[PDB]
C-alpha cells in the first residue's frame, strides 16, 4: 500500500471484494454470498449477468505493508541566506580581490 | 611647460569622523596607485567617460610620474600637501568625481614654465631614499642564537655614519658628493627630516599577501647653487635618488 505523502492516516483495516470460488462441485453459496449483475455478455446493448460477491478483511502491518514516499510534495523555492564561514565562500573572495 | 598642480588634504578635524584620506597617505603603493590613474589612457574616456568599470593597469599607460608629500600651510589651519609632476596632461575632475572625502578642498592648477641660467642661485627641496649597495652577512632565525652561512645577501642597506659623525654633516656630505654627479654644487644645506617609511604591497585562487616597505628617507631644504642651466632639464620629472616612482624626485623650482 503507497502513502501518497508522509503522515497520513492509513486504514488499520483494509476490505476486499472477490468473486466467489466455489470449492468443491457444488458447494450452494454462503449466507453472505450477494447478488451483482455486473458479468457481462453484450456491451451494445449493456446486457449484465449476476454474479456471487464476497468480502474479506485484511489487516496492514501483518499481511500488507506500506511502502515508502519516494518523493516530495511541498515546492520550497530555492534557498538565500548564504554563509560567511565556510571554506568555499574565502576562496572566491580572494579571487574577486 | 610642465604640469605643477595641487592637492589638497584634510588630516585634521573631528577624530570620531572616519577620514578615508588619512589612511590614503599612510601607504605608498595607495598614493602611488590614486596618482598613477591619474593620467588614463584616451580609449578608455570615449568607451567609459564616467570612472564606473573595474579598472586594469594594462589598459592604462605607464609614464614616469612622480610627486611629493608634504603639508603644514599655517595660518590657523593644519592641511597637508601633494605637488604632482609628469609628462602628459593630467585630469583632476575625471580622478577624484567620486573622491571628495579625500580631499579638503578643490584642487586648483596654473600653467608654470621652468628657465635656469649659468652660476645663478636656487632654493630647492628634495627627498631621496638613504641607499647604500652592500653585502651584508645573512642572519636568519634568530632562535635564541644567531645562524650565518658564507652566502652573502645584496641589499641596499640604510645609511649609516661613523660614532664620532652627526647626522647632519654625513647627510650633507652626502649631498656634497653627489652633487657633482648630477651637475650642481651646494655651499651647505640642512636636514630636517630623517626618519622611516613604511608601506605594502599586493600583488597577484591567488590570495594577497603584505610585506613591510621600508626606505630612509631624506627630506631636505634650502639654497641651491648650479653649475650648468643644460644639466638641470633632464632632472625635473625624472628623479635623482631611489624610489623614483614612488614620489622621491621633485625638484622644486623656486629661484630666489
Amino acid at each position: 500500500l503507497q502513502k501518497r505523502w508522509h503522515n497520513e492516516p492509513l486504514p488499520q483495516i483494509l476490505p476486499c471484494v472477490m468473486d466467489w470460488i466455489p470449492g468443491y462441485d457444488g458447494e450452494h453459496a454462503p449466507d453472505d454470498a450477494e447478488i451483482h449483475y455486473d458479468l457481462p455478455v453484450s456491451f451494445q446493448p449493456p446486457r449484465h449477468l449476476p454474479r456471487f460477491v464476497i468480502r474479506r478483511e485484511l489487516v496492514v502491518g501483518e499481511d500488507v505493508q506500506v511502502s515508502r514516499e519516494t518523493g516530495t510534495s511541498v515546492w520550497r523555492p530555492k534557498g538565500t541566506r548564504a554563509d560567511y564561514n565556510n571554506s568555499e565562500y574565502k576562496k572566491v573572495r580572494a579571487e574577486r580581490l | 611647460m610642465i604640469y605643477l598642480s595641487r592637492l589638497l588634504i584634510d588630516t585634521g578635524g573631528n577624530p570620531d569622523r572616519p577620514r578615508p584620506g588619512r589612511k590614503w597617505l599612510d601607504n605608498i603603493y595607495n598614493v602611488h596607485r590614486r596618482l598613477s590613474m591619474a593620467f588614463p589612457s584616451g580609449l578608455r574616456r570615449e568607451q567609459d567617460p564616467h570612472f564606473l568599470k573595474p579598472f586594469s593597469p594594462n589598459d592604462f599607460q605607464k609614464t614616469p610620474f612622480l610627486f611629493r608629500v608634504d603639508n603644514n600651510i599655517d595660518g590657523n589651519d593644519k592641511r597637508a600637501i601633494i605637488i604632482v609632476q609628469s609628462v602628459l596632461e593630467p585630469d583632476w575632475d575625471y580622478c577624484f568625481q567620486n573622491a571628495l572625502d579625500f580631499l579638503a578642498a578643490p584642487p586648483e592648477t596654473k600653467e608654470y614654465n621652468p628657465e635656469f641660467k649659468a652660476g645663478q642661485l636656487l632654493r630647492f627641496r628634495l627627498r631621496v631614499n638613504a641607499s647604500v649597495r652592500r653585502h651584508i652577512p645573512e642572519m636568519v632565525q634568530q632562535d635564541g642564537q644567531t645562524i650565518e652561512t658564507g652566502k652573502i645577501l645584496h641589499k641596499r642597506v640604510s645609511l649609516t655614519w661613523d660614532a664620532s659623525s652627526t647626522p647632519d654633516q654625513a647627510l650633507a656630505d652626502w649631498l656634497a658628493a653627489k652633487s657633482p654627479k648630477l651637475g650642481f654644487t651646494l655651499q651647505r644645506c640642512e636636514l630636517l627630516q630623517l626618519g622611516w617609511v613604511y608601506g605594502s604591497k599586493p600583488e597577484p585562487w591567488r590570495e594577497h599577501k603584505y610585506n613591510p616597505l621600508r626606505f630612509r628617507a631624506a627630506l631636505l631644504e634650502g639654497v641651491l647653487e648650479v653649475d650648468d642651466p643644460k644639466l638641470f632639464l633632464k632632472t625635473l620629472s625624472s628623479g635623482i635618488g631611489k624610489a623614483k616612482s614612488f614620489g622621491f624626485g621633485l625638484l622644486s623650482v623656486l629661484p630666489i
